[PDB]
RNA sequence: GCUUUACUGCAGGCUGUCGCUGAGGACUCUCACUCCGGGAGGAGGACACCGAUAGCCGGGCA
RNA sequence: ACUCGUACGGUCACUGAAUCCUGCCCAGUGCAGGUAUCUGAACACCUCGUACAAGAGGACGAAGGACCUGUCAACGGCGGG
RNA sequence: AAACAUCUCAGUAUCGGGAGGAACAGAAAACGCAAUGUGAUGUCGUUAGUAACCGCGAGUGAACGCGAUACAGCCCAAACC
């Protein structure tokens, strides 16, 4: 047959690719040798456009103008502050360790010094559960219990933009502008609704799979379409 | 009396045994962070390139090469293929790693010509191999009793043309008797099939 | 619209130009590089055993 | 059908009539050195393999009675043409 | 051209084994190697990655 | 490449606005999990064989399968008497 | 090969790299008409469709030697300095 849409991806064409000559800046913590001694006022609120979230420009005192990953309740004038000392107020960020045990945070690093992985999107947050001098245990936003690195930093606080998701698209052109502004390729055309040589559902009479949909993991790209891997399907049992 | 080089050869006998050992461990440590092509002012293995024609003299160059381990790095066929011509993943190169480092040399130092090479160890990924080279255009050389012969016309980029003696090795060119009867006096002009 | 002389009609695009190395109208002036002779792409003159018979 | 174990019958051997034991012969263990073991490693390799990509034919619904007679003086044995026979029982 | 529990193979994934690979049927360590860090250093660690091979799946492909 | 992205994400599929709803079936096939025992390759190891080697057999046994379980908004099924 | 998978077409077509006026080969860890024998290497004639290979099918296919052509044999590494 010929290659499925899943795999056209992996090439990086045009079609595939964000618009990243758009996109504004990676919001990774700033690097201080120590002391905490960095501090910022926050002098605008901006749009992030590769995250349909607000995003804070902030000025340090050695001269450093920077985006930040804002949690909510950030404003402008507003004092933030980075570092191990810091003191422990929404829109700081410090070391796990320094922060107090059952305290919401994001933008949480994975590995110490690296700018931040998980907890970024809009109106999530990590909870951080247990602390130590081994290991601090964060509750990342999926459930899942994450043990780090106490030497990871995040920032104090929830990200901002909750409830993003709560308003229905309504529309097909309101998909549209979103989509514009990320790395993926829509509308989306069924499987079950192409010719047999297109994809592993395509062809027959009527649309239906001639095939059970739950492919094993390890199937050749090309072939893993449908439900991955599936540990279950459906909703009862 | 056993000359002082008999212990350098010696020792290579078995690389992974005494002092060697240790010196390899450390060493591949820096020819990792080196480059493809690493050119250096003395052998490492010096019985073997003064065996091989090595001399310290003006217009002997010495590089050590590196490369990949394995087999053959081919592209899967994309048109018809019977089932014998469709193999990807066994299939090896005609070629020796040796003799893929002496051309890559060879092409850093495009007016040097290849005299010879030798072996210097690998690790699970690479293989080392130092490579002397001569330039056929300096006097020292062209006055050389012993290397002089390399400046000769037809001596220009023997390497690509199989003349190493790598590469008469590898061309099956070893025995004088039974068996070469498909590789003398050429691959080529016995069809191919040696 | 017709792929045929309709859609000639939009052809004013220049593509092929006279190439500084042979002379032959053959240079892609979007790609920079000549069809004809190779220039821009090598040094050595573009040749293939195929534009003759094989035993010619 | 039934078969009896020992009677007697023509010994090429002794070349004489003498009493001999009727067995099945018992198929002998191959060594794996033989000729077309080592073509089947020399010519199998990538992709199909000729000869050494078929499998096993099938079966007649009827076997052809397959023995040995030994002669019971000389030790010695020969063998016979075979006869279609479903089933082959010996008698003591 | 297309399909599949047609024939035969080939990619690919999983898995064991050997090399990389070190010290003291479960274990500790650090020194290769890997990752994080601007750096110091931190995390991991003879594993993983990679080379070789073996079994399984394998119309994704011929 | 996705990605100046990090689960309010984005990948892979099915259905196709709202409204009222969405029953029964896990035997077969698919996926996934487990698994006392069974089966399960090669290297190393042991025996026989060979002054060696080919080779025969053994022991150990990974994934996988047998076997058990979960799963149908998974392929699909919901008859005759 | 009256299909076709090993095999064949064929190391052919075509592609990458490179030298010369010619290239390449070449002074035996050879040969093994087994010898009290030959004596670097190409090439030509022959050995021969022979030996060998092969769904032992279709097909593939040398060498030593011999008669010729032309002839040519040397230099390092190390030992000791
Ligand atoms: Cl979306
Ligand atoms: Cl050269
Ligand atoms: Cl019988
Ligand atoms: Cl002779
Ligand atoms: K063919
Ligand atoms: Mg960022
Ligand atoms: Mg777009
Ligand atoms: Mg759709
Ligand atoms: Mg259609
Ligand atoms: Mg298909
Ligand atoms: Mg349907
Ligand atoms: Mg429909
Ligand atoms: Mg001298
Ligand atoms: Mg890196
Ligand atoms: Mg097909
Ligand atoms: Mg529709
Ligand atoms: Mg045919
Ligand atoms: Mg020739
Ligand atoms: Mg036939
Ligand atoms: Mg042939
Ligand atoms: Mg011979
Ligand atoms: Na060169
Ligand atoms: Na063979
Ligand atoms: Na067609
Ligand atoms: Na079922
Ligand atoms: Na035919
Ligand atoms: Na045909
Ligand atoms: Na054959
Ligand atoms: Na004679
Ligand atoms: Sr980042
Ligand atoms: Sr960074
Ligand atoms: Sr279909
Ligand atoms: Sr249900
Ligand atoms: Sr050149
Ligand atoms: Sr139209
Ligand atoms: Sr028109
Ligand atoms: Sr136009
Ligand atoms: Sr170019
Ligand atoms: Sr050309
Ligand atoms: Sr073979
Ligand atoms: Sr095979
Ligand atoms: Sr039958
Ligand atoms: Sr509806
Ligand atoms: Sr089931
Ligand atoms: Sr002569």
């Amino acid at each position: 047959g010929r290659r499925i849409q899943g795999q056209r991806r992996g090439r990086g064409t045009s079609t595939f690719r964000a618009p990243s000559h758009r996109y504004k800046a990676d919001l990774e913590h700033r690097k201080v040798e120590d002391g905490d001694v960095i501090a910022g006022t926050v002098v605008d609120i901006e749009h992030d456009p590769a995250r349909s979230a607000p995003v804070a420009a902030v000025e340090f005192e050695d001269g450093d103008r920077r985006l930040i990953l804002a949690p909510e309740g950030v404003g402008v004038g507003d004092e933030l502050q980075v570092g191990v000392s810091a003191e422990i107020a929404p829109g700081n960020t410090l070391p796990l360790a320094e922060i107090p045990e059952g305290v919401p945070v994001c933008n949480v690093e994975s590995s110490p010094g690296d700018g931040g992985k998980f907890a970024r999107a809009s109106g999530v947050n990590a909870q951080l559960l247990t602390h130590d001098r081994n290991v601090a245990v964060v509750k990342l936003p999926s459930g899942e219990m994450k043990r780090l690195d106490p030497q990871c930093r995040a920032t104090i606080g929830v990200v901002a933009g909750g409830g993003r998701t709560d308003k229905p698209f309504v529309k097909a052109g309101n998909k549209h502008h979103k989509m514009k502004a990320r790395g993926t390729k829509w509308p989306n055309v069924r499987g079950v609704a192409m010719n047999a040589v297109d994809h592993p559902f395509g062809g027959g009479g009527r649309q239906h799979p001639g095939k059970p949909k739950s492919i094993s993991r390890n199937a050749p790209p090309g072939r893993k379409v449908g439900d991955i891997a599936s540990k279950r399907t459906g909703r009862g049992g | 009396a056993r000359s002082a080089y008999s212990y350098i050869r010696d020792a290579w006998e078995n690389p992974g045994d005494g002092q060697l050992a240790e010196l390899q461990w450390q060493r591949q440590q820096e020819w990792r962070n080196e480059g493809a092509v690493e050119r250096i002012e003395r052998p490492t293995r010096l019985d073997k390139a003064r065996s091989q024609g090595y001399k310290a003299k003006q217009g002997v160059i010495v590089a050590r090469v590196s490369v990949r381990k394995g087999s053959a790095r081919k592209r899967r066929h994309k048109a018809g293929r019977r089932s014998k011509r469709q193999g990807v993943t066994r299939i090896t190169r005609r070629k020796d790693i040796q003799r893929v480092a002496e051309e890559r040399a060879s092409r850093t130092f495009p007016n040097l010509r290849v005299l010879n090479s030798y072996s210097v160890g690998q690790d699970g990924r690479q293989k080392w191999h130092e490579v002397i080279l001569i330039d056929p255009n300096h006097p020292a050389i062209q006055n050389d009793d012993d290397l002089s012969w390399i400046c000769a016309d037809d001596q220009a980029d023997r390497v690509f043309r199989g003349l190493t003696g790598a590469g008469r090795r590898n061309r099956g060119l070893s025995g004088k008797g039974k068996g070469s009867e498909k590789t003398r006096p050429s691959l080529r002009s016995n069809g191919g099939k040696a | 619209t017709g792929a045929g002389t309709p859609s000639q009609g939009k052809k004013n695009t220049t593509t092929h130009t006279k190439c500084r190395r042979c002379g032959e109208k053959s240079y892609h002036t979007k790609k920079k590089v000549c069809s004809s002779c190779g220039f821009g792409k090598s040094a050595k003159r573009r040749d293939y055993e195929w534009q003759s018979k094989a035993g010619e | 059908m039934q078969m009896p174990r020992r009677f007697n019958t023509y010994c090429p051997h002794c070349n004489e009539h003498q009493e001999h034991e009727v067995e099945k012969v018992r198929s002998g263990r191959q060594t794996g050195m033989k000729w077309i073991d080592r073509q089947r490693e020399r010519n199998s390799g990538i992709g199909n393999d000729g000869k050494f990509s078929k499998v096993p034919g099938g079966d007649k619904p009827t076997k052809k009675t397959d023995l040995k007679y030994r002669c019971g003086e000389c030790g010695k044995a020969h063998l016979r043409e075979g006869w279609r026979a479903g089933r082959l029982e010996f008698q003591e």
